[PDB]
């Protein structure tokens, strides 16, 4: 309810904070903690590097709500035809921010949390086999922390 | 297209870390 | 179980990651996940501006696992003895990122969850009366966001 | 003392923004 949401909420935002202090000192609250830190810093690292290609084929996306899953499928379908890797994970992750961002640019909001879902869902039916068979979130966080 | 350029730097990327 | 676990983490890391996205073009995500970055970037806007005072106030931090409550409770029941505004909220989170992080530093990470338990029940007990009473997080957000 | 300087920071701050 009402009381304990409040609750809760006041002890996410003390959690949060000091995850992020922590992160900064190069520290995690929790492994947990250390694969959102670790991503996101990657995928900082992957758009700053790749700034001009990135930029590039994301200017290519010309997305309306009816044609944004399509748009999705295929290019993950074609991102990983012929491999998983963590790189390409990286890339899957960015090309969602991306997709989220432009979706909001062009007030089409509903999308995010559908772009969400999809990434989500693909992410537990198509990545984490690969995932689990090359060490895990772990060996990300050692490869890309 | 956009999913090759994707692929692309994401192989790139992989090579340099991984 | 495990299974669930996994599917669940896998939702908050997408879910963590496109908020991140959003919120470097300006967007959010939820207004809980604006109220998050507000305060962080309010956290860091402080310890930037105020960096030698406040290096010199948490240099003068001499933690154990012993005295570590009494050491929280007094120095934030006097920074609040004779009001609560936004400023003094984001100098108690500050003050409990350094906590932590001093925490770690000398082998006292048990510390950590502790002290985030204080906060959560300070904030919850003694600064949401005053947050309710002048507009909630959402005016934080207005100001420092 | 450390929340004598804490509270002063954190009064400038509000100052500035709120």
């Amino acid at each position: 309810g009402p009381l304990g949401s409040m609750s809760q909420s006041n002890r996410e935002l003390v959690v949060d904070f000091l995850s992020y202090k922590l992160s900064q000192k190069g520290y995690s609250w929790s492994q947990m903690a250390a694969v959102k830190q670790a991503l996101r810093e990657a995928g900082d690292e992957f758009e700053l590097r790749y700034r001009r290609a990135f930029s590039d084929l994301t200017s290519q996306l010309h997305i309306t709500p009816g044609t944004a899953y399509q748009s999705f499928e295929q290019v993950v379908n074609e991102l990983f035809r012929d491999g998983v890797n963590w790189g390409r994970i990286v890339a899957f992750f960015s090309f969602g921010g991306a997709l989220c961002v432009e979706s909001v640019d062009k007030e089409m909001q509903v999308l995010v949390s559908r772009i969400a879902a999809w990434m989500a869902t693909y992410l537990n039916d198509h990545l984490e086999p690969w995932i689990q068979e090359n060490g895990g979130w772990d060996t990300f966080v050692e490869l890309y922390g | 297209w956009i999913a090759q350029e994707l692929r692309l730097i994401g192989d790139l990327f992989n090579a340099y870390y991984a």
